[PDB]
């Protein structure tokens, strides 16, 4: 105890294994030691100061990327009465992107602590010289506390060389400690704005490489009025739904979106309709890929094929169909548009009410009720996207329309003939029920409990 | 729902899952024997690869799947609404469209669509859907206590909130029941935070949408 | 607004992924890396997550929550790469020897061996418990996924040059299965960073080592 030197009891290299010291027994966390390199790489350096070459034992933190904060702790114990200061000789590595602070507290038998020393950040990449005296009498227990943070907060040191009296000018301070968790502050949220005449070729914002994360820049096609935009791409190849581009459409405040593409492999191309397509760009911080390219090019009714004139019914995917299948029975265009519904109400009050207005081919006009029967009447409600017919009874002949003359037979399909030749016209006043709605329709118990 | 109860099968045979490759993503209302209603805030940026996502039909149990009242269907076209934002987040809904047709069989039936010019008074207790398919009665309140609420964001008229006022048991349609009928009077669309008081939750109005759903039912 | 969609009802798990039985958790009193379930009594992981006691966690989804569904079996026996080199992580991965076989289910399943090289462009699945954030520390208790097409070579050694060998190429995250077409292809190693400009992530290619999991295997059987 006594005859115990101070120096052998601090200053310890670690080598094959730990001096006398008191390093961890009542916290929850033990500090470690690592033979130049061990898992979780980049944990501070690869060998110690004294060896050197790949097999110098370090003291280091215990572990590598750990789940939560451990208090870690190096105990002391007071020494003999010094009159003179106690020289600290030591060379840390703190490194790191998450690395916290460590203090040099001291304590007595008074329940008093005092915290003067602290320091966090990138101390270089070797080992840093430090020194700092003591101005403690008789009576001091010392600790070295520190913390492990999360991952990239692994902190180094190695041989301690405690000493009395005053050493030498420490010539060997540390050059410049850059703060790592700051690293760039990425906060430019900007690049290239709306476009102007056909400058085509344009990088999003680093496009010749893989591109940053957290950048949401924004780009808004603009041409003349009357002129559409086009979208073509060359080459696309971006992440999944946490990058995206929401294609918008806009020109005001209600902003409306025309496609959103993502992932790799060359994607279909955008024709707008009005002169201002904008662009936002939306990428998420996990994963980012390469990019993409977009060289537009405005004209007149791109992407969209021309109609043809001269009587020729063109239908909503581009299909030309004159007179084959203008509401007749067939499926042509496969848009549906060719077979759309010529039908409606007319003089409703609610949505399955209304007159019986028909339309032959062209032109809208009533019907007649001469021959009208049940079998009509749910065929003409299923045909309106109705139910069963539940009433069915004229007021009266409103207008001389071309009205149809409406026919049943068994071939499924009803007979029509536009005849103009039916004295005071019974206008049929379609009552037809709903159809089977979202109702209770299983076979549900009463069990209010 | 946390604070709900097990719902009898059957009750519900407009309550169907989506499934994105094999794995239930979101909830849909089925309304037409070929195209659904679900919302766009958790369909978006998946339109691009439909064969990728299925539609289980009448699906009341996941571990009950061998059932033959679960009819699967593959989806082969999605339509985002035009007015739809990721910023502003406005107009969150969606329409899948299904391969071949299905019928209305008893654990599957079609959903009514609110008609144009009916509004759901406030303080209206209904509950809605979407392992074991549990439900809880939500009541309706007025927006203007729901953006008084939370003044965070600004609920337009586009949206209606519907939740308990203290909180605890708050993809899935808000049916609600009239005249002996269900209609579709929003959807399960977002929360703030679950479990916490003063949440509602707002959910979108599908009367806004009538025309623009039925137009694609044809 | 839904700006937050996480008011979801039964089923609908709180904005992560599921339907990943080849997904397992490796637990030591807390997540620290993920595995690949190959056959009912191996677990296939990274060399660098070695540990004394590890808990072999299947049919977990939540690391927080039990669904019910879970299937905790502690490792019999770790068995790493014997040319794996801790300096340049090369050859990272191991074999997890499970106590007891694994009860196969719907929700519990294997994995096919990998037959051929992943080409560039390959679609992948990639699954894990890992940072969301590029910045700062945010590890939620969720299972997210995330798809990526393999990289060419080219740009993956000159994204890190002299650190891509013959066995690695680009394409809580670190021991995720990267299944492309239903074979496991890839096993994430490390990665400079948490997306970094320019630094695509690093997986050491199963396929050069089938052989030797397969030699493991049918030698400790």
């Amino acid at each position: 105890s006594s005859e115990l030197n101070n120096y052998e009891k601090i200053n310890c290299n670690f080598e094959d294994g730990f001096c006398f010291w008191v390093q961890d027994l009542n916290d929850d966390n033990e500090w470690e030691r690592i033979q130049g390199s061990t898992f979780s790489p980049f944990t501070g350096p690869n060998f110690d100061h004294t060896f050197g070459n790949a097999s110098g034992f370090y003291i280091s933190t215990p572990t590598g990327p750990g789940g939560r904060q451990e208090r870690v702790g190096l105990l002391s114990l007071p020494l003999d009465p010094t009159l003179e200061p106690a020289c600290l000789s030591f060379w840390y590595h703190m490194y790191g992107e998450n690395v916290h602070k460590l203090s040099i507290n001291i304590s007595n038998d008074q329940n008093m602590e005092k915290t003067v020393f602290q320091k966090e950040g990138n101390y270089g990449d070797n080992w840093n010289y430090g020194q700092v005296t003591l101005n403690e009498t008789v009576k001091f227990k010392v600790a070295f506390n520190a913390f492990k943070n999360k991952i990239l907060s692994d902190i180094a040191l190695d041989d301690i060389s405690l000493t009395y009296g005053i050493c030498n000018g420490s010539l060997y301070p540390e050059p410049t400690l850059v703060p790592t968790p700051p690293p760039e502050l990425p906060t430019d949220c900007g690049g290239p704005f709306e476009l102007w005449e056909p400058n085509t070729t344009f990088s999003s914002t680093n496009f010749p490489n893989s591109y940053p994360n957290l950048a949401f820049c924004v780009w808004i096609l603009n041409a003349q009025k009357g002129k559409n935009i086009q979208l073509h791409f060359q080459e696309f190849d971006l992440e999944n739904i946490n990058d995206v581009v929401e294609i918008r459409d806009g020109e005001e405040a209600d902003s409306l979106l025309l496609a959103v593409y993502t992932g790799p492999g060359p994607v279909k191309d955008v024709f707008s309709t009005t002169n201002r397509m904008t662009v936002l760009l939306i990428t998420n911080d996990v994963l980012a890929r390469g990019g993409f390219k977009a060289n537009f090019t405005t004209g007149y009714h791109l992407g969209i094929p021309e109609p043809c004139k001269a009587d020729h019914f063109q239908c909503k995917n581009g299909e030309c169909v004159p007179l084959v299948n203008l509401c007749d029975g067939h499926l042509h265009c496969e848009d549906g548009s060719d077979e759309a519904d010529c039908v409606r109400f007319f003089n409703g009050t609610t949505n399955n009410n209304g007159l019986v207005r028909f339309r032959i081919q062209s032109i809208w006009h009533t019907a007649c009720a001469e021959n009208w029967t049940t079998q009509i009447s749910n065929d003409v409600c299923q045909l309106l996207g109705l139910g069963s017919g539940n009433s069915s009874k004229p007021i009266f002949p409103t207008d001389g329309g071309p009205f149809v003359k409406l026919n049943t037979a068994p071939d499924g399909h009803l007979i029509l003939t536009p005849s103009q030749q039916c004295l005071q016209d019974s206008l049929i006043r379609l009552q037809c029920n709903h159809k089977s709605c979202g109702k209770k329709l299983a076979a549900q118990d009463i069990t209010p409990k | 729902i946390v604070g709900g109860s097990n719902a009898k099968e059957g009750a519900w045979p407009w309550v169907v899952g989506l499934y994105y490759g094999g794995r239930l993503l979101c909830g849909a209302s089925l309304v037409s024997s070929d195209w659904l209603v679900s919302a766009a805030a958790c369909v978006y940026g998946r339109n691009l690869e439909p064969s990728k996502w299925t539609a289980i039909l009448g699906l009341h149990m996941k571990s009950n799947l061998t059932s033959p009242q679960t009819v699967p269907r593959l989806i082969d076209e999605i339509v985002i609404n035009p007015h739809y934002n990721r910023r502003r987040k406005d107009n969150a809904i969606a329409m899948m469209h299904l391969e071949f047709k299905v019928n209305y069989t008893d654990y599957i039936q079609p959903i009514c669509l609110p008609e144009e010019n009916q509004v759901f008074p406030p303080g209206r207790n209904c509950s809605i859907a979407g392992n074991i398919l549990q439900e809880a009665d939500v009541p309706l309140l007025s927006n203007e206590r729901c953006q008084q609420q939370m003044p965070e964001y600004n609920i337009t008229e586009n949206m209606i909130c519907a939740g308990y006022e203290e909180g605890g048991i708050d993809g899935g349609p808000l049916m609600c029941q009239e005249n002996n009928r269900w209609f579709l009077a929003g959807v399960t669309s977002f929360g703030y935070k679950c479990a916490l008081p003063n949440r509602p939750g707002v959910y979108a109005r599908v009367s806004r949408f009538t025309e623009w759903i039925q137009s694609f039912l044809h | 607004a839904p700006f937050d969609d996480d008011d979801k009802i039964v089923g609908g798990y709180n904005c992560e992924e599921n339907s990943v039985p080849y997904q397992v958790s490796l637990n030591s009193g807390y997540h620290f890396c993920g595995g690949s379930l190959i056959n009912e009594q191996w677990v296939v992981s990274a060399g660098h997550c070695y540990k004394s006691r590890i808990q072999v966690r299947l049919g977990e989804h939540n690391i927080e929550v039990l669904e019910g569904n879970e299937q905790f079996i502690n490792a019999a026996k770790i068995i790493r790469h014997p040319q794996y080199d801790r300096k340049t992580l090369n050859n990272d991965i191991m074999l997890i020897k499970l106590s007891s076989r694994a009860v196969i289910n719907a929700r519990v399943s294997t994995i096919s061996l990998p037959t051929a090289p992943p080409a560039t462009g390959t679609k992948c699945l990639i699954s894990g418990w890992g940072n969301t954030a590029s910045s700062g520390a945010d590890y939620p208790d969720e299972l997210q996924c995330l798809d990526a097409p393999v990289l060419s070579q080219a740009k993956c050694e000159a994204s890190y040059p002299g650190k891509i060998t013959s066995n690695m190429f680009c394409v809580g995250d670190s021991g995720g299965p990267v299944v492309c077409n239903g074979q496991l292809q890839g096993v994430v190693s490390w990665g400079d960073g948490c997306a970094q400009k320019n630094k695509p992530g690093v997986y050491t290619k199963v396929y050069n080592y089938v052989k030797w999991i397969k030699n493991t295997i049918a030698a400790n059987s």
